């Protein structure tokens, strides 16, 4: 049937004509097949044959689906002149967000695109042509009256049409949930089996009315469903079944299909990691080369192997409790993360790794943190959880009122789960007495790239050395280590780097730069350190000095 | 007879992605807009409208409001907004005594828009977890927060307000979006006395915060007076007055530098020659003094900095080309992102004051922080530009008082 839904007015994209497109003559046998394929679309009305006067064309083909034959038309060109669309939709439910449900049913929508009207002022621009033997004839010249196959706007218009055919059936029943998907409907309710497949015969019944047949009772599908790579079932929710390969040798290929099966398994199973295995896609390889595993690699593929070891599941989201979120670090950069509202039913666990910046601390990347998984929770949820954060109140507070930017973490209580989250050196705020003060400076040679980088003190010592392939900014920051390492467990240190100044100020416990990992490894022995920053070129004591021997 | 609204030429309608809502924003939005669709102001689209801008609630009162960001929209129509139908700004406005706010957006829901161009003001209410398709409207009326909506509405409100200025002459009166700014130097009582005058002429027309611009005094760069001086306490000295130098045409700083001349301890106490402490004098003098030859620009863009400094305060400077500042100011006095989110709108509304525009700010905070939780403390209808900055470490530091 076509439903009797009215139509979506559609436009071609401004300035623009329906399309042209000459139809490749084709072979008997593919001409006899559209010309069957055209006959039944006809009769049921999906397609018109059209007069001469349509100027408009797209081409078809048909191709062998066994020993049917399937009509393929090519909206290539019509698709690029037609009109943009709002999109299907903005995201999909996450299971975490779903409630539970007692009885669920899934109908399926036959002949979902030929079921629904086309605007009869673009009719027109769908005009396609059977082709002739050895294409001497006329061909026979059809248009579409419904939504094609293939064509840009279906989708859209579809899933608009089943929206406005479902409000009525929603509105009347508002504790049944139905998700469209495509040509799916999902549907749930917290009703007896009995009861419920009575209503779902009277929503059958009511999209029979609308020109949609569905499935017979027999062909409704009961649980566990697979679902967008998920398994749910009535109480819980996991991710279907996620095997890993043993193989001797690993390709790229299988790398990287692993990694996006660990990265899916993530979802509900804690504690995942799969750093070691993404560093070994660092680089350019064809997807055929193999990759000898690193033997961190392997380690991490065998703690994989054994959190995947037996299932896992997670429940589904209770609307009257508060959500918890516990954040743990599990090293270099990796944080891991569990959303429940009983402890310890997981409704979804997670991980961050996100380098955010060349130079942070475990301070930042908490924060960071909690920021994606606060976004994470406004759209499964609607609501904010309740952190539990493996950092003390205190280093919190000292770290961001002392900090330039601003930052706003909700309700959150410290949590004993080590390794805690603490600030590893600090500056002083105010300089030295009785510690030596070095004036650093570095330079470099942007020609040559080489650079000196030396100190001069307060007590007369001294010292230049000399750096190949380097710039300014390396430079500079090698004058800071100079003065490190030759300095006592006090020191002031007078820079005309704003740049290095920037990054030791922040307190960064890891940096992508070997330089700066050593400057920090050397501030934690450190018991005090007071930096300060010179306008270079004033002549400043003795920043101008050691400018002189740099 | 709706007034015919061109975007500009060459431009397509905004197609800008719907924030995540807290499921209390979403209710809130959803009964707003059904009394609003059942009186006709805006009307459910399909899906051959793809247009979109975001809808936010504030809940600025105990009453949710909603808040449509059509930055987007008024970049595209700025043709129509500012060079065809703009609205003039008085400098009188910025000398009065007493500034009063007052929000006139319900006047434009009576006006109807041009139907060919609703599509434009499309929006969505989305829903938790993506389980339903997202609510779909486009607007019929002019909608508040566009800035064509004051450039129609213009010729109106003259005619609402013409007796009223008649009658006092010495009350200037300037619309900007969805406010009207009502100055006086009347004292404090006859002003609001006058205002309470102006709402009952505006009651007749179905339009159903009080600032002090005279008294917005500049924050002087300010340098220490000490007992002492270590060396660091010069050099820093001389570091804020080499960073002032490039603003303030006169700074001189070659006589504390001579007082730094070797390679002296950080802690060490160096005596003040009589010949320094008269430049520390002359530039004190110097810092205390508006710029020389820094002049607004109509046509160029407004830039708001903002430095946060600790114990709830923060600066910020307005300028249009860096270090020539228009405007330096403090702000005072919980939580950094309310506080940041108040400086945002007290700056802008002296901005508005002032120049008539609002500037773009950068801000000193992660991006998804600012979306996050912006919402939550917003009060104002409009919304300004904004971009996400890192703090230069010591500009924080020569801005301090
Ligand atoms: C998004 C979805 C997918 C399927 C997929 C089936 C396939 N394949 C089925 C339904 C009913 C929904 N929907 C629609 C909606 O709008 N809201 C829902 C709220 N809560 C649940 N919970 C829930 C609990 C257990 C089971 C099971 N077993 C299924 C769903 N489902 C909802």
């Amino acid at each position: 049937p076509i439903s009797p839904i009215e139509t979506v007015p559609v436009k071609l994209k401004p300035g623009m004509d329906g399309p042209k497109v000459k139809q490749w003559p084709l072979t008997e046998e593919k001409i006899k097949a559209l010309v069957e394929i055209c006959t039944e679309m006809e009769k049921e009305g999906k397609i018109s044959k059209i007069g001469p006067e349509n100027p408009y064309n797209t081409p078809v083909f048909a191709i062998k689906k066994s020993t049917k034959w399937r009509k393929l038309v090519d909206f290539r060109e019509l698709n690029k002149r037609t009109q943009d669309f709002w999109e299907v939709q903005l995201g999909i439910p996450h299971p975490a967000g779903l409630k539970k449900k007692k009885s669920v049913t899934v109908l399926d929508v036959g002949d979902a695109y030929f079921s629904v009207p086309l605007d009869e002022d673009f009719r027109k621009y769908t005009a396609f042509t059977i082709p002739s033997i050895n294409n001497e004839t006329p061909g026979i010249r059809y248009q579409y009256n419904v939504l094609p196959q293939g064509w840009k706007g279906s989708p859209a218009i579809f899933q608009s049409s089943m929206t406005k055919i479902l409000e009525p059936f929603r509105k009347q029943n508002p504790d049944i949930v139905i998700y469209q998907y495509m040509d799916d409907l999902y549907v749930g309710s917290d009703l007896e089996i009995g009861q419920h497949r009575t209503k779902i015969e009277e929503l059958r019944q009511h999209l029979l009315r609308w020109g949609l047949t569905t499935p017979d009772k027999k062909h409704q599908k009961e649980p566990p469903f697979l679902w967008m790579g998920y398994e749910l079932h009535p109480d819980k929710w996991t991710v279907q079944p996620i095997v890993l390969p043993e193989k001797d040798s690993w390709t790229v290929n299988d790398i990287q299909k692993l990694v996006g099966k660990l990265n899916w398994a993530s979802q509900i199973y804690p504690g995942i990691k799969v750093r070691q295995l993404c560093k070994l896609l660092r680089g350019t390889k064809a997807l055929t080369e193999v990759i000898p595993l690193t033997e961190e690699a392997e380690l991490e593929l065998a703690e994989n192997r054994e959190i995947l070891k037996e299932p896992v599941h997670g429940v589904y989201y209770d609307p009257s409790k508060d959500l918890i979120a516990e954040i743990q670090k599990q090293g270099q950069g990796q944080w891991t993360y569990q959303i429940y509202q009983e402890p310890f039913k997981n409704l979804k666990t997670g991980k961050y790794a996100r380098m955010r910046g060349a130079h942070t601390n475990d301070v930042k990347q908490l924060t960071e943190a909690v920021q994606k998984i606060t976004t994470e929770s406004i759209v499964i949820w609607g609501k904010t959880p309740k952190f539990k954060l493996p950092i003390q109140k205190e280093t919190w507070e000292t770290w961001w009122t002392e900090y330039w930017q601003a930052t706003w973490i909700p309700e959150w209580e410290f949590v004993n789960t080590p390794p805690l989250v603490k600030l590893w050196y600090q500056l002083e705020k105010e300089p030295i007495v009785g510690a030596e003060t070095f004036y650093v400076d570095g330079a470099a040679n942007r020609e040559t790239k080489l650079g000196k980088a030396g100190y001069v003190t307060n007590r007369g010592r001294q010292k230049v050395v000399t750096l190949t392939d380097t710039t300014n900014q390396k430079t500079e920051l090698q004058a800071i280590y100079l003065a490190l390492q030759d300095s006592g467990l006090e020191v002031n240190i007078v820079t005309d780097s704003q740049y290095a100044l920037g990054i030791i100020q922040a307190q960064p416990d890891q940096s992508e730069s070997e330089l700066v990992n050593q400057i920090i490894e050397q501030l934690i022995k450190k018991e005090k350190v007071y930096l300060a920053w010179v306008p270079a070129h004033k002549g400043i004591g003795g920043n101008e000095q050691v400018d002189k021997l740099v | 007879e709706t007034v015919p609204v061109k975007l500009k030429p060459g431009m397509d309608g905004p197609k800008v992605k719907q924030w995540p809502l807290t499921e209390e924003k979403i209710k809130a939005l959803v009964e707003i807009c059904t009394e609003m669709e059942k009186e006709g102001k805006i009307s459910k689209i399909g899906p051959e409208n793809p247009y979109n801008t975001p809808v936010f609630a504030i809940k600025k009162s105990t009453k949710w409001r909603k808040l449509v960001d059509f930055r987007e929209l008024n970049k595209r129509t700025q043709d129509f907004w500012e060079v065809q139908l703009g609205i003039p700004h008085p400098a009188g406005l910025k000398k009065k005594k007493s500034v009063t706010v007052l929000d006139v957006g319900d006047a434009y829901f009576s006006v109807p828009l041009d139907e060919d161009f609703r599509k434009y003001t499309a929006f969505t209410i989305p829903s938790i977890n993506n389980e339903t398709p997202g609510i779909r409207y486009q607007y019929n009326v002019l909608p508040q927060g566009w800035k064509g909506s004051p450039a129609i509405f213009q010729s109106s409100m003259t005619k609402i307000l013409e007796p009223f200025r008649k009658q006092n002459p010495d009350i200037v009166i300037y619309q900007y979006m969805d406010d009207l700014y009502v100055g006086s130097d009347l004292e404090i009582g006859q002003h609001r006395t006058k205002i309470e005058e102006l709402r009952q002429h505006l009651l007749r027309w179905g339009l159903t915060y009080e600032l002090h611009p005279d008294k917005w005094t500049v924050q002087p760069i300010v340098l220490p007076e000490k007992d002492s001086w270590t060396v660091n306490d010069i050099q820093k000295l001389v570091g804020k007055l080499n960073w002032a130098s490039q603003i303030y045409p006169g700074i001189k700083v070659r006589q504390l530098c001579k007082l730094l001349r070797g390679t002296k301890a950080l802690t060490e106490v160096i005596p003040l020659t009589e010949e320094a402490e008269l430049e520390l004098a002359e530039n004190r003098e110097i810092l205390k003094e508006p710029v020389h030859g820094v002049y607004y620009d109509p046509s160029k863009d407004l830039i708001a900095e903002i430095q946060k400094q600790g114990q709830g305060q923060w600066t910020y400077q307005i300028y249009q080309e860096p270090f020539k500042n228009l405007k330096t100011g403090k702000y005072a006095r919980t939580n950094d992102v309310k506080q940041l989110t108040e400086a945002v709108q007290k700056i802008t509304t002296e901005s508005i004051v002032i120049w008539g525009k609002t500037p773009k700010f950068k801000l000193p905070i992660q991006k998804e922080t600012w979306e996050t939780w912006w919402t939550e403390y917003w009060q104002a209808t409009w919304i300004p530009e904004w971009e996400f900055v890192n703090t230069p470490p010591l500009v924080k530091l020569w801005y301090q008082l």
